């Protein structure tokens, strides 16, 4: 339970962001670029630690078991239950990662090596470059 | 005109900019470079090491060469004013007319 309040209050202070956001865009005028860039980053990287406190505590969401309550209704309540349980993802993302796939298109794990050694090529090479100049 | 000294500083500021504008655009054609590197076609390779080098080397002394102009800040300091001969030159040019019009040989 401790790790999901933690999501819940990582996710909450997010939303509130959001919302923070949304009302300081909805007004008819446009207020400074640099207030924007603040608001942008702030909320962002708020978004990347609510990813990774997510990928932190994966264990604790997974062993939970939902279950409706005995208290709760639901011959009244059925649409908000369907609400929350429905999970399929929005369509225009689904057609969009087939099309990415698509572009995309022992074979392929020699192209792996090969792109792991690239990569380690490249990152040595900068690593030379870096050391080529005194940047101190 | 200005004085001489300013006006190669504004050439050197000048030159600065430019090579800002070339740092950007090899930047963007690094950054193109890496795209079909990564697709996996080694012809370009060796064009890949020239690139970063010279990408480096483009940011090291643009930066240097500004260091050195903030630098020839540090100790160009120390080294209506036309207005007190100013009222004495218009003089001189209205006397030069009436000798324009003293002399009728020379109205043509």
């Amino acid at each position: 339970g401790q790790a999901l309040d933690a999501v819940r209050m990582r996710l909450a202070q997010l939303t509130h962001s959001l919302r923070r956001i949304r009302d300081e865009m909805s007004k008819a005028e446009l207020p400074q670029w640099y207030t924007l860039q603040s608001q942008l980053n702030v909320t962002l990287s708020q978004l990347v630690s609510v990813t990774s406190t997510l990928q932190h505590f994966q264990e604790t969401l997974d062993s939970t078991v939902v279950y409706p309550l005995p208290k709760f209704p639901t011959t009244s309540h059925e649409s908000l239950v369907t609400t929350l349980l429905r999970k399929k993802n929005i369509p225009e993302v689904d057609e969009w990662m087939k099309y990415v796939r698509e572009t995309s298109g022992e074979e392929i794990e020699k192209l792996l090596q090969q792109d792991r050694e690239i990569t380690n090529w490249a990152r040595t090479t900068f690593r030379n470059e870096y050391g080529k100049h005194d940047f101190k | 005109m200005q004085p001489p000294y300013i006006q190669e500083r504004l050439k050197s500021l000048n030159d600065i900019e430019t090579q800002l504008c070339s740092m950007l655009q090899e930047a963007s054609q690094v950054t193109f470079i890496f795209g079909e590197l990564k697709r996996g076609n080694e012809s370009v390779k060796p064009q890949f090491e020239n690139h970063v080098k010279q990408f480096y080397e483009r940011l090291d002394k643009s930066t240097t060469q500004l260091r050195k102009e903030i630098q020839l800040l540090d100790e160009n300091v120390g080294t209506n004013k036309k207005a007190l001969g100013q009222d004495t030159e218009k003089m001189e040019e209205q006397l030069d007319l009436l000798s324009a019009i003293l002399d009728p040989s020379k109205s043509k």
